[PDB]
């Protein structure tokens, strides 16, 4: 999952 | 007739406490007040959301957890990771109260629209579009936007949610992907590696909600003119096909030049034209904020936009105020685009606008 | 001959407290320990920098201020803005102590190199290259890199500083822009709007230091191969012309794919090749960390690089440890590049490599 | 090198109790036994999954609820709706035990593959691909497929999940949408209104898992030949790009002509060719069942497929056994396609195969 | 003048117990009551059918068997298969009582029509048109429709049975295939593999009943407009040629978009027009339900149709009631067609309407 | 027979 | 949401 | 001055  | 402005010293004070954007709420309100725009709006103190209201979207498990770790800021709880708490969403103490305050603020705004108290209600501290029912995400702990939309559903048949934040409004789109009563329209940066990773033009909603989700993937460097063309083109088609009775508009200022995320290259003026186009619909409109990591610029943008909502033209010179020192060293309201490339190839934008126009033909 | 690893439970605990990178220090050490690499290094407890040592670069005015607001975390002081404190560098309480701890840690590392205790000294919690003598900047409150270089100057004639962080190492370049005894080489993203905004290929130092500063401006999407080509080409020329006696290497992992800044598209392996090229020089080398906002990936990268320093090849499977769940859902050490464009046009890179090769001909 | 057959009189007895497919488990085993195929396989009694094993994917909240309503079959619990229980997934008493039995069965199968006890393990009562971590769905209360894949991950680096069920294997695709270590490939009917409504060719996974999910949307009436062409074409590309080390194959028989869902028009022979193509890879393969609402036909199909696994050719005449009267009107093993149109236009299939081939080029 | 509504808390409770449609009866009544439509109808408690009444169509052997296995729910009886019990029609305990209750309910409805107590009698829990005299079929254990027709025969010379269920009303057509006193008209999906497999336009009845059975085979995806055209065209001809004195109308809602069978693409409004056309005949009309596997949609449809019978227009918003959460997320009464193809080629429909018009010329 |  |  |  991508981090913001 | 006059715009409602959700404000409260205690509310702003709580928002100033959010990890990723310290003091931003105060700077925004302060600059708005410094321009004396609050005098031209009806100030309404927000109510805190009840566990029941928040539970209309968020699960009890998640809500209970948030409230628990919020007690003393337990950032070591073993279950937090499953609930999305962590780097992007730290379990800062009191966070549950802030989230409930923001959720309540947007709910209060919707209620004002419902009671015919106004046609436009503002909550610059809201717009946390990434939160899921059972999970915190992208600096968002509670999805106030969703709570607001749900509240508006009590009176309006169709709600149009428009997300102009730099990031895809995935939380909101999610909440209503199976709904045809709420249409979500999001313009955002879409590029492998860029948060949240969703929102491709092919994402149109699920089941009965198929085609009631619109996504416009955009590349770095877009500026005012091309952006408005895209926004207008899409909103024209959406309005015509969906005929909304109310609108919730998220205006994250992390698209504005000068933002540390350095992706889009917009100015508050460009976003303003989009705002104007939505306002000319004459519908109940709930205005929300969102991202914006260049604090002064975010305040500049929302202050300017508040002026647009009020049909006033603000003085170019930043008036002296509490955070006056934060707008150094120039002290003007306007923002200048950065000297970098617009990576958006015209044929692709065209391709996207058309795929969308095609998707919307199915909305009846 | 065995590498020195600057570590201390109290030290890591303090680093974990930095605003922009909570727990990162622990994750890094934890994964390194989980791979049992610490057993192959000489662990040295760092000493805290004295007011005098820090004052070898930082002004008393700034130091006094930092220490003052650090007392109880006064983030409302009227003079903080002038000293760079604010959004990027909040005045979190105890920050002075953490900064002093990091500065001390890098100084301890340099001292170890000086005492011939090793050829390679590591301080993964260091690398805060943006701090100015009288101003905090880019998450940096104290410039440990500069302090380390100054310490090495006690024994080595020429120090080569190589900054591979995503951002321009402006603070360090600044400190030595008038010196010919310290050469700074920085590879970083250079694009209008991108922090810090400096570091164009035309920036080569001032006065007697003219041509002793090297900057390699790079665009988004660069990957391992092209990046190493650039790095090797530049380092080959620099080594030949400057003939350093010691090297300080900053390895900010915010260039690695998966980083929220989503700019470069590197993998720890590519940075590893650069590391290997510098290590084959057989010089006293002070290894520093830096940026890296995807915590797990930063730990992945520096753990891998520690292995490169130790000439070991690590197991692909992330061993179980305190932060195991943070490496899901693949639970592997390798990092995969994102599927996005390399915006670096070959002719421009060529152009830049030449402009530099030309500048270096003046170094004798 | 003799196939493992997961069987137990108590197990079959529990599976016979599932609401939507009463007695199916017995009919399947019965026909297999009637052909004496069990004599050519290694029969392994399945173990029941522990709360811990099930919890490796399913949340405690959901598991607790399932177990609670399972006590006496409380189909009126107010929280069941949120957990997916209802029309498709009724809270029949003992359901938790059956779900745990099926999950355990697939886990036992994977463990056998891991222990090198065989190259092919079979659990015809498994394949409940629609269950989510915290929600029952599509007749599925627990996602045994996911549990099995997770177990295989203990020994194999890359797992290829192939779902040939009529319905999209959304639960499994979901579980691993962010993973690149597990690739999901699903062939299914995709048409507005058809459950579950997901699985368009544009769905390719999220984040690091982007392109590690493959979906082949198909229309009604497809028959053996065209279906195998599609399957082979896709599997050839997937194998080449992903190079799996183990395979989990779901073979829901609701695609077979005669099924009350009357969508696809396949025969066990067509599915058999697909099976053969996967078996020729010589990898550890976990065989699962799934849908199949024409009980006799489902037994016919899996019995035939078991023979394919055993490299035997079964007698056309259905041998006498407990359910012989259910095989009218011809009392034979072969199934004949229905006389209806194949709604799949060749150019669209071509279009889809290419998008996929394009997506797979990104897998390295 | 006022419509009779067959209802009883005990009756609804029994119907809620049918295997394939749990709780559906309650949801239907609940929504009807939530709209306060029951207040505008004459509520009549249904009487249970006697063994003699049921025996007017069903054989004693079958009735005896049903009652026997119904005792404790013997779903393992060796003779059940010959009597149609099994997957589609499980021998759930008490099933005989439920079947007798439904049969009695429809008989009570016909008796009310006979006694001139009303012109329209409703039994939404009836309509089990697939049951044969000696065999259960398609979720039907007793053919209440047939029993109702037989009852009406005591007073009316010609009965017109119109079946709008998705499936062919084979049981009813069968019962009267040799009769010219009862004409059966059925619109249904007809496609190889689709239950029950009968009902082609060429099926017109046998012996003296030749031409007194009408079948309209239709393909997937038909919508409101084309469907009504077909229905009106056929009903106009039938009325003119047969001149019925009473009408039994089956309205299975499994033709409505959203039904898991995903075949037709109708909305309650389309079926409503058909209903209106039959009601304008001013004849004694017995209204029955039938299929409908999307429970909420079935309730939506029959509630709307009840309104049509009452000449009222219902509020679009689903009023709060016991099953309110079941109508989420839109919570409205209207149903939207799915975005899929109408596979019905105009020339074929034309062809069918003519063949029928030809058959009807023989009815005098 | 057929299954419904 | 669809029913199966 | 820039924001990082
Ligand atoms: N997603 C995201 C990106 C960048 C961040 C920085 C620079 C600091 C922080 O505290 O959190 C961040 C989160
Ligand atoms: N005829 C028929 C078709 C489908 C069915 C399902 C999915 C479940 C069930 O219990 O019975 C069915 C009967
Ligand atoms: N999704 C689905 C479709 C059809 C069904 C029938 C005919 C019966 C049942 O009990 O559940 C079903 C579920
Ligand atoms: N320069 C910079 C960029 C982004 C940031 C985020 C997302 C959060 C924060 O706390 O500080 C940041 C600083
Ligand atoms: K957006
Ligand atoms: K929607
Ligand atoms: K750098
Ligand atoms: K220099
Ligand atoms: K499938
Ligand atoms: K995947
Ligand atoms: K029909
Ligand atoms: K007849
Ligand atoms: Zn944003
Ligand atoms: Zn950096
Ligand atoms: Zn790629
Ligand atoms: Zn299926
Ligand atoms: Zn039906
Ligand atoms: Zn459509």
């Amino acid at each position: 999952r991508h981090k913001k | 007739l006059v715009p409602v402005y959700i404000y409260s010293p205690e509310y702003v004070s709580m928002c100033d406490s959010l990890a990723k954007i310290p003091k931003r709420a105060s700077m925004v309100h302060s600059l708005i007040e410094a321009y004396a725009l609050h005098k031209q709006m009806r100030i309404v103190k927000p109510k805190v959301a009840s566990m029941e209201e928040m539970a209309t979207f968020h699960t009890d498990a998640y809500l209970q957890h948030l409230q628990k770790v919020s007690q003393e800021g337990d950032d070591d709880h073993p279950d937090s990771i499953e609930y999305g708490l962590g780097y992007d969403c730290p379990a800062t103490e009191g966070i549950f109260d802030y989230a409930a305050a923001i959720g309540g603020a947007t709910i209060t705004a919707a209620q004002c629209l419902i009671d015919g108290m106004c046609k436009v209600a503002i909550n610059w501290s809201g717009g946390w579009h990434a939160a899921k029912k059972d999970e915190a995400s992208g600096f968002c702990y509670l999805n106030d936007a969703v709570l607001g939309i749900l509240r508006l559903r009590r009176k309006f048949e169709r709600i149009l949610y428009v997300d102009l934040d730099l990031h895809h409004g995935d939380g909101v789109e999610d909440a209503f992907s199976f709904t045809s009563k709420v249409m979500t329209v999001s313009l955002h940066k879409f590029s492998p590696g860029f948060f949240p990773g969703t929102g491709d033009v092919s994402d149109v909603g699920l089941g009965k909600g198929r085609y009631y989700s619109v996504n416009v993937p955009i590349q770095d460097g877009i500026q005012d003119e091309k952006y408005y063309q895209i926004c207008e083109s899409v909103l024209k088609e959406v309005y015509q096909a969906f005929n909304p009775k109310a609108v919730v508009l998220q205006l994250g200022a992390d698209t504005i030049a000068g933002d540390p995320m350095c992706s889009f290259n917009m100015t508050p003026v460009g976003i303003g034209k989009c705002l104007k186009y939505i306002l000319q619909w004459q519908l109940a409109t709930l205005i929300l904020g969102g991202g914006g990591y260049n604090l002064a610029n975010t305040a500049r943008c929302w202050t300017y936009l508040t002026g647009v909502i009020l049909g006033k033209t603000l003085s170019s010179e930043i008036p002296d105020h509490e955070f006056f020192t934060a707008y150094g060293p120039d002290y003007v309201l306007e923002i200048t685009p950065s000297c970098r490339p617009d990576r958006n190839e015209p044929h692709r934008i065209q391709q996207i606008l058309n795929y969308i126009k095609g998707n919307l033909k199915h909305v009846v």
